[PDB]
């Protein structure tokens, strides 16, 4: 019953290991709401019990760390969620953002437009994706695998997400997509992670943990998120906000992460092991640019 | 020689009985920090909110430029520390209020350089 | 509830005897065209000096959010015909006056849609 | 004498096939100003005159047309040559322009940062610059080929410039590029223009007119500079705004030229010629997508 103290539930293994058939969700305690401290919003609540939960795992941390956060503006043209990841964060972290419609932002570079549009010629240390279309939710149609943001995701994640990397990525029993599973399986490490003040819904964090480039392990994905409704189905999470009260521990400890260059062929089993330990992060180290592209035309005539 | 005074214009709505701007990021701390008004990480004492910096910038909520030259911000990517009594309208008090440039601490709420 | 009223504060910096907005982008055009306020191409006729219509857009040139919805701009990448007798004051003069949206001539300088 | 009544004045064939060496240039009429029609601007009268003359060549007109515009600020803020090139070009036209500080436009598009941070995916028919530092006009110090922007705009050129296009470069006695004298030589025909409004200056604006992507004749950019210099030490120009009012016949004449997508294979002699008239554009006819690299940094601690 502990759980209530936690910053949230982490999916069990053994119910990762199932093969379940899809069902509809169907939470106990839906429509309630957790009881927030005095004038906190909920994203700010449920971006510190995710981050309080990331201090749990053994996420590389390297000197001048990369991270990049998309669906990060709000409905009031705010970022809590940013504002959140950068006190979490060691001060001077590079933090990037962005969203579909405009917002003010403490990221250090902030960049709007749909999520297609951005292009970086770097890798990153950590990706936090909390885009999320609210349409999604249409109980009369059939709950098949998402396209849209969530292939943009897959790809980024293989192409722009440094050996050693995490991710964080939100989803809800409509947003969701097969190969976001799959791709969970090249990490040393994964989970669904339900955050305690938001435990009446379907969201949950799909964490990877230290990136390895390749498969670990084979996820097949459509039965991976029947597994996870069925864990959210049978598991009654307690709405709490318990653990917003004790912040004494919680910064991400800067463990000074070592970062390599390295090729291809060089990736042995003695680096493998390192990766999966959050001991190693490799990447180029240049400077980190972004841009997103701009689509041109002239409507008059 | 014509300039938009968003400070003059925000004092005057204000004045007048406007309500504050909403929706400041109000940041989880311990609230045993330094107090000083403007930190790279949350430092509210006991009697302080912490926000994040951007949200309680007139110039970035209201999308318009920012009175340095450079058009530099004082706290896009920072936090500031409230008083509590005053977090009703963080825009607002950072508008109105000076930080000391010696103790770090926001002048008349917390700034004793003056003995 | 608070947005800064740039068209008004311009108004009362105009009515106080401050100078008007200068180096709005003048044409040079036959001054035979169709007299038009707003056009794809300068259209001034003899009474008339053609601009171009971002530099005397308030909003564009002040760096502000344009009144619309979708903040979309009735003058950039167009020309406005100014009166000539008005040309010391194009950004004044679009803010303060409206075109006919049956003609497209400005109401009370060319519109004669009510006769 | 007749040159009063033209929009400006082109180098002449004669001086382009000179060998001189580089001297000192020195202005008859240095610090003379033309009497400009009431309120207009020195910027509005020199691109009227550069489009005036751009009018007499056979420039390419597709439909759809696609231009981008460098160094399109003032240090007014806003952007007059741009309006005078979308009073000249066809109404619907695609017009980009760039600079390095803010401005207020009515290109359908701009950037702002160096033009080396500009990057699009498409190619373009026409490409005007009015890149220029001042600081060049050091006469203590030798005067020696720059680099800087004209890397990037011959860089730019072979890169993104269309088969069939033009271009507009705007050189002075110290700001100008051997190599883009040399890039000269691979379009159909090529000029120094000078503007009667600006005569009192030794700026001149580098027309390459039908680009066909391999060099036609070879051009040594360090003598064609000297060259250049040479007319304009021994031809004084006579300052001159007669041709600013006459409009009627401004606007650039809306030809249709035909765009066809080829490869290398397949331009023939037959092309080529094509290409040499005006008559033909070759690029991809898709949308144009446009972007500025972004430096990221946290200056924090
Ligand atoms: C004691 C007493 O009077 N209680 C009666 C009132 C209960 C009210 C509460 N809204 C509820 O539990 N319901 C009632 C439905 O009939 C059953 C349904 C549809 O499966 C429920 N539900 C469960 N998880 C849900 C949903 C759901 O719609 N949606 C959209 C979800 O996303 N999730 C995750 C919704
Ligand atoms: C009858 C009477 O009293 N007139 C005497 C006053 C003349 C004043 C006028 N400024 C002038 O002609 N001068 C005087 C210099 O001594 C000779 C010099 C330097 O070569 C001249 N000059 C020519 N082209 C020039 C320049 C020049 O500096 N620069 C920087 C150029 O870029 N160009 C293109 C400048
Ligand atoms: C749940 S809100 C996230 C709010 C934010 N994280 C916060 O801290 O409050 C989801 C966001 O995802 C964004 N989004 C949805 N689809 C997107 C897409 N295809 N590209 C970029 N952003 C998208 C929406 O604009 C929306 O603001
Ligand atoms: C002569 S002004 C051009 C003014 C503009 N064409 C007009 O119509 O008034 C030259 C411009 O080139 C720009 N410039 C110089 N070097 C540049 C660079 N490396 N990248 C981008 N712009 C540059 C300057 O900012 C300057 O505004
Ligand atoms: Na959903
Ligand atoms: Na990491
Ligand atoms: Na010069
Ligand atoms: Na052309
Ligand atoms: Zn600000
Ligand atoms: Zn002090
Ligand atoms: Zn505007
Ligand atoms: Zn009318």
């Amino acid at each position: 019953s502990s759980q209530a103290w936690q910053p949230g539930v982490a999916m069990p293994n053994l119910y990762k290991m199932q093969r379940m058939l899809l069902e509809k969700c169907d939470l106990q305690n839906y429509g309630d709401s957790a009881t927030l401290p005095k004038g906190i919003m909920m994203n700010v609540a449920k971006y510190t019990q995710l981050c309080q939960y990331l201090n749990t795992l053994t996420l590389a941390v390297p000197y001048n760390m990369r991270v990049i956060h998309f669906g990060a503006g709000s409905d009031k043209g705010v970022a809590p969620g940013t504002a959140v990841l950068r006190q979490w964060l060691p001060t001077g972290t590079l933090l990037v953002d962005s969203d579909l419609n405009d917002f003010v932002s403490d990221a250090d570079s902030t960049l709007i437009g749909d999520c297609a549009t951005v292009h970086t010629a770097n890798k990153w240390d950590l990706i936090i994706s909390d885009m999320y279309d609210p349409k999604t939710k249409n109980v009369t149609k059939e709950n098949d695998s998402k396209e849209g943001f969530f292939t943009y995701i897959c790809g980024f994640i293989q192409q722009k997400l440094a050996l050693g990397g995490s991710v964080a990525i939100k989803i809800t029993e409509h947003s969701w997509n097969a190969d976001l599973y799959k791709l969970m399986g090249h990490f040393a490490w994964w989970t669904a992670f339900v955050t305690n003040v938001n435990a009446s819904s379907s969201e949950a964090f799909l964490i990877g943990c230290n990136y390895l480039g390749k498969p670990r392990e084979q996820i097949d994905g459509y039965v991976m998120h029947a597994n996870y409704i069925f864990w959210r189905n049978t598991n009654p999470i307690q709405l709490s906000s318990y653990s917003l009260f004790d912040m004494s521990k919680f910064p991400l400890k800067l463990r000074g992460t070592a970062v390599m260059s390295l090729k291809e062929g060089q990736i042995n089993d003695m680096i493998l092991s390192l990766l999966s330990k959050g001991r190693l992060i490799i990447r180029e180290n240049n400077r980190v640019v972004i841009s997103s592209d701009v689509l041109v035309n002239n409507e008059n005539l | 020689a014509f300039a938009v005074d968003a400070a003059k214009a925000y004092k005057d709505y204000l004045a007048s009985g406007g309500q504050p701007i909403t929706n400041c990021v109000k940041m989880l701390c311990t609230h045993t920090g330094t107090g000083q008004a403007i930190t790279v990480t949350p430092e509210a004492n006991m009697d302080q909110e912490s926000f994040g910096g951007a949200s309680c910038c007139l110039y970035c909520r209201c999308h318009i430029d920012h009175p340095n030259p450079k058009g530099f911000c004082d706290l896009k990517g920072k936090y500031v520390q409230i008083p509590t009594t005053c977090a009703n309208d963080p825009v607002g008090f950072t508008l109105k209020n000076t930080v000391c440039t010696v103790c770090g601490m926001w002048k008349g709420y917390g700034c004793s350089c003056d003995q």
